[PDB]
């Protein structure tokens, strides 16, 4: 299932600068045509100088 | 106790020597002044300390070379059973405890703050109450130490600490 | 409806063609300029300077037996603009014609046209030129701006998974593939 | 003065500061206490 | 000619289509993310291998990717 916004995940995708960290859930797009669904918000910005990423379910422990 | 080949200072001809180079080197820039001058009383100041510290080495058993310049030692054995062990072994235990207060004082500033809001703007403007306490309660800080290692609550686990493709 | 526009229409206009290669030409040699003046008296010596117009960033000798880029388009004024070959132009009320030896210069004069007039001029066409004849339409491809989606366009080079789903190297030795280029949709050469 | 112990709590001042005091303090025990080896 | 591709973690920002300085990239019509588009490039030929695409994406290891390959005059950027 997906988690509820507002909850906490932990990044699984290995190439990700997120990875083993915690970020918060903004949003989940409910289509499955959608790829990567879930939004996650992180207080360490990257090299890039985000702090968001979209990811799939396979990619978080909730 | 010679040791390693190593004179005595107190018994070395050759710290004579360099005791003498140094004083004598002081009397010849005092030839160019008056015995009353201040520039004079200067110079006197300066060969005093220079006879005190000689003579202090030489009543530290310290242990002169072929240089005639005094070498420490630095095997914990060699030291303690020789009588040498405040030339790097006492030392240790100096910097030891000090770099591990530092250590401790830094890593429980870190900690406090990491629960605030911003926690990035503590990190460039010092909470300075914060600081001072943390620095005044820290002298123990093997207390610390030992209870997070035996606790535990010293290392994040694996899980937690992000790395690379591998 | 948008059809593929041609370079001849707008190459019928004289004095924005003679204007182009006026201002593509490189700039005279001392030797030339001196014989030049050597044939006016001193009165007229500005006018013989005022016939020059080009520089020396514009076409060497590739642009005569490789390509040469055009760049087309109309201005609603008289207006200077800077070139992307080093100093200054200017635009014509109307048809404007422009002659560069690559495709990211005259990219980069559009790029200006679009961001830097208060009237933004939008309608500017570019073609590369070979030396045979042959007029190949470059840009916009399609009529739409390729920042805009347009149907009717394909993708080109896609992958369907994730950077980190490629293969290893060590997987394809002597097999002739790379990881990066292993079921791609519409792989172009 | 309003927020200029702010100002103060910054670091290069407070960096300033430490070093001042810690280099006044290694300096009066070498005055006082010399040549230590 | 370098190698531009796509990947399927765009999400249709169209940032890479702007900054690209030859004309390479496009956005076309898709259906795996929320804006409908992806990004797509038919025109390799006329890459010069900036990456000044690269730089614009926001993605987490971005979805736009160019392996600098073999040289030509085009590639090259020359002028001459
Ligand atoms: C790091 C490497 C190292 C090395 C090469 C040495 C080498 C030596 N040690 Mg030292 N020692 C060391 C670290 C080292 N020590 C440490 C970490 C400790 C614990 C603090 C000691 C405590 C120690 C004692 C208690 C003794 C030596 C002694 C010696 C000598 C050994 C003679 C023998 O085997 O009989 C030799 C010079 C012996 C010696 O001859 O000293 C007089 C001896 O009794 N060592
Ligand atoms: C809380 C502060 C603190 C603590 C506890 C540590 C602890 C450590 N550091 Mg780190 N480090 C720090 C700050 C700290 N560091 C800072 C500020 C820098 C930037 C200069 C570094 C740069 C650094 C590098 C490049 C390396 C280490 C390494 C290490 C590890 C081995 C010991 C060492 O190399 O010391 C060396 C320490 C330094 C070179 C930095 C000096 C730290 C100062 C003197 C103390 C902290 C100052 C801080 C402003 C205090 C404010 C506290 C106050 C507000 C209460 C150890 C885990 C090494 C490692 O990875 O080991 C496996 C390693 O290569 N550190
Ligand atoms: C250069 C040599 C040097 C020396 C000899 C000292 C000596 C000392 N430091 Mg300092 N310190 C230094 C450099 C030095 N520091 C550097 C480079 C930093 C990193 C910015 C610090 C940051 C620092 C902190 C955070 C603390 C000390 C503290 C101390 C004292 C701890 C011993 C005690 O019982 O009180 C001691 C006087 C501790 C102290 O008690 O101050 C109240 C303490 O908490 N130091
Ligand atoms: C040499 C290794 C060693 C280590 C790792 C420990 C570790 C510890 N000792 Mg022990 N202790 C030791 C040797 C050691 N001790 C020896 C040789 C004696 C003399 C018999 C003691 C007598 C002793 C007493 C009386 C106390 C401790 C206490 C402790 C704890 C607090 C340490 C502290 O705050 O630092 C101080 C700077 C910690 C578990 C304390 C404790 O358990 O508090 C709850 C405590 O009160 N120890
Ligand atoms: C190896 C030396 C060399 C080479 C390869 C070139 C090549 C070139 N020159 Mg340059 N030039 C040179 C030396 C050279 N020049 C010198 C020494 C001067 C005097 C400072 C000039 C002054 C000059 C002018 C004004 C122009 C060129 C231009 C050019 C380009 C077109 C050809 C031309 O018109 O020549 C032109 C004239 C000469 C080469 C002059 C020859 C100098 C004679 C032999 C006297 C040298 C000694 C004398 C005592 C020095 C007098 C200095 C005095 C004027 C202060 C071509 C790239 C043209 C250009 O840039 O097109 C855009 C151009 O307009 N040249
Ligand atoms: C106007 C002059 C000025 C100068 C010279 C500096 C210099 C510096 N600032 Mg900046 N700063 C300034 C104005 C200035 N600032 C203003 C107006 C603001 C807005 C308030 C800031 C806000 C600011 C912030 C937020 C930060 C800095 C930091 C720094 C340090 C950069 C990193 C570094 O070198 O740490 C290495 C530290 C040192 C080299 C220590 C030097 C301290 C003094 C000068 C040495 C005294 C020691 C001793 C008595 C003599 C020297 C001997 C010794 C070397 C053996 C550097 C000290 C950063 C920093 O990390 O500082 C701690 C930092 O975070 N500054
Ligand atoms: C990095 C390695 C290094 C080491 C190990 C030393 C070590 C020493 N230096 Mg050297 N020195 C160095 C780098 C180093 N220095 C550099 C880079 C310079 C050039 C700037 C110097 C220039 C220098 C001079 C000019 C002098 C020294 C002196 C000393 C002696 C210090 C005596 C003292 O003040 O203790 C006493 C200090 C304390 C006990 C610290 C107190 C901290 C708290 C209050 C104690 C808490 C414990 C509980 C000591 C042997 C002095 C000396 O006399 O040597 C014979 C001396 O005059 N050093
Ligand atoms: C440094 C440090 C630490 C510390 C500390 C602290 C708090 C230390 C305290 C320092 C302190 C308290 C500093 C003394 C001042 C006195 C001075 C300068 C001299 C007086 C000035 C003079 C010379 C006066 C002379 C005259 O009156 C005379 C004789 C006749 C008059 O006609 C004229 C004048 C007025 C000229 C920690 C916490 C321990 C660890 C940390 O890590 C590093
Ligand atoms: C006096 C004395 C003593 C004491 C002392 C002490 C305690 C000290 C301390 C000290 C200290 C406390 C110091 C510190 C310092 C520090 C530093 C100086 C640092 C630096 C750093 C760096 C330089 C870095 C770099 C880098 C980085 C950051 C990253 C990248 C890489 C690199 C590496 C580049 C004793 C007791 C022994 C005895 C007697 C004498
Ligand atoms: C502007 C500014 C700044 C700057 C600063 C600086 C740059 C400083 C420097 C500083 C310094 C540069 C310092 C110094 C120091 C010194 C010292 C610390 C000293 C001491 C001394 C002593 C203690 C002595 C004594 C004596 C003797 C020995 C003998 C006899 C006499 C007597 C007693 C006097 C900052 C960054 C804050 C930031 C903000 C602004
Ligand atoms: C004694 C001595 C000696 C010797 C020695 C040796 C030989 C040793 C070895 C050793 C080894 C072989 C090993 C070790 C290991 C270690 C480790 C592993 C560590 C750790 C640490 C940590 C973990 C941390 C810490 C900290 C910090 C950083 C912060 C603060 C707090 C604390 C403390 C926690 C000599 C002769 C030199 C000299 C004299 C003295
Ligand atoms: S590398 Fe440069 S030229 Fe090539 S596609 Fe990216 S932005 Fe365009
Ligand atoms: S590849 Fe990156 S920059 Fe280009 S449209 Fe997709 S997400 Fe946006």
């Amino acid at each position: 299932a997906g988690p509820a916004r507002g909850s906490t995940v932990k990044v699984t995708r290995p190439e990700s600068y997120w990875y083993n960290q915690y970020g918060k859930v903004i949003s989940v797009d409910e289509s499955g045509a959608i790829r990567y669904p879930v939004v996650v918000r992180f207080e360490k910005e990257n090299y890039q100088g985000v702090t968001t990423n979209n990811f799939a379910l396979d990619e978080l422990e909730y | 106790e010679a040791i390693l080949g190593l004179t005595p200072c107190a018994e070395s001809a050759k710290f004579q020597k360099v005791l003498t180079k140094e004083v004598k080197a002081l009397e010849k820039r005092e030839k160019l002044y008056e015995p009353g001058s201040a520039p004079f009383q200067a110079l006197e100041a300066t060969k005093a300390k220079t006879q005190a510290r000689f003579a202090k080495y030489a009543e530290s058993g310290l242990l002169c070379g072929a240089d005639g310049l005094p070498h420490l030692i630095s095997d914990p054995g060699l030291a303690v059973k020789y009588g040498h062990a405040g030339e790097t072994l006492i030392p240790t235990i100096g910097f030891l405890y000090v770099a591990g207060y530092i250590g401790t004082a830094g890593r429980t500033y870190l900690q406090e703050i990491s629960t605030r809001q911003k926690p990035t703007q503590s990190e460039i403007i010092i909470d300075v109450p914060l600081a001072t306490s943390i620095a005044f309660k820290s002298w123990d800080w093997p207390n610390k130490a030992v209870k997070e290692l035996a606790s535990g609550t010293l290392l994040e686990d694996a899980k937690n600490v992000p790395v690379s493709r591998r | 409806a948008w059809t593929v526009p041609d370079l001849a229409d707008a190459l019928k206009n004289t004095s924005a063609v003679a204007k182009a290669k006026g201002i593509a030409t490189q700039l005279p040699t001392f030797w030339e300029l001196r014989d030049a003046l050597s044939e006016v008296p001193k009165s007229k010596f500005p006018e013989v300077f005022a016939s020059y117009k080009g520089s020396t960033g514009t076409l060497l000798s590739a642009a005569e037996k490789e390509e040469k880029y055009v760049i087309t388009w109309t201005s609603p004024k008289k207006q200077i603009f800077e070139l992307p070959t080093g100093g200054a132009a200017e635009m014509e009320e109307g048809e404007n014609i422009f002659f560069f030896a690559r495709k990211e210069q005259c990219l980069a004069l559009g790029a200006q046209l679009r961001t830097a007039f208060k009237p933004r001029i939008e309608n500017f066409q570019i073609f590369r030129v070979f030396p045979n004849g042959e007029v190949q339409y470059l840009h916009p491809k399609d009529g739409v701006f390729p920042e805009k989606v347009n149907q009717g366009r394909t993708k080109a080079n896609h992958n369907p998974r994730s950077i980190g789903e490629n293969a290893e190297p060590a997987s394809v030795k002597f097999t002739g593939t790379t990881p990066k280029d292993v079921q791609t949709e519409g792989a172009v050469a | 003065m309003k927020y200029f112990t702010t100002y103060l709590s910054t670091a290069p001042v407070v960096a300033v500061l430490w070093f001042t005091l810690t280099a006044s303090l290694l300096i009066e025990i070498n005055r006082f206490f010399p040549d230590i080896l | 000619s370098h190698s531009v591709k796509i990947y399927n973690t765009c999400i249709g920002c169209t940032q890479c289509v702007r900054a690209c300085p030859t004309d390479v990239l496009e956005m076309v019509p898709w259906d795996g993310c929320k804006a409908g588009q992806i990004a797509s490039s038919p025109r390799t030929e006329d890459c010069v291998g900036c990456k000044r695409c690269e730089s614009a994406c926001p993605t987490d290891f971005l979805s736009v990717r160019v392996y600098l390959g073999s040289e030509t005059s085009r590639s090259m950027g020359l002028a001459y």
